[PDB]
């Protein structure tokens, strides 16, 4: 996958986290990207391995 | 005997055991996080 600009690799799925009404995507810790929002739908979707 | 559940209700040892692997394994995931002065950090 890609989201515009961000580049990686894993299963995609429903999420159940609330971003801000500004943030595009979060992190776990020791800081690894672990959920987006789509663009388009602007839906949080999680990234498993 | 029934006075030691009162002195838990200790395990340091324990948890020690806990943290000195979890630490290790924070690190070595955090370390993949450097340039070790390359032009980047990732080989793609």
């Amino acid at each position: 996958f890609n989201f515009n600009g961000l580049t990686g690799t894993g299963v995609l799925t429903e999420s159940n986290k609330k971003f801000l009404p500004f943030q595009q995507f979060g992190r776990d810790i020791a800081d690894t990207t672990d959920a987006v929002r789509d663009p388009q739908t602007l839906e949080i979707l999680d990234i498993t391995p | 005997i029934g006075k030691i559940q009162d002195s838990l209700s200790a395990l340091g040892k324990l948890q020690d055991v806990v943290n000195h692997n979890a630490q290790a394994l924070n690190t070595l995931v955090k370390q993949l996080s450097s340039k070790f002065g390359a032009i980047s950090s990732v080989l793609n």
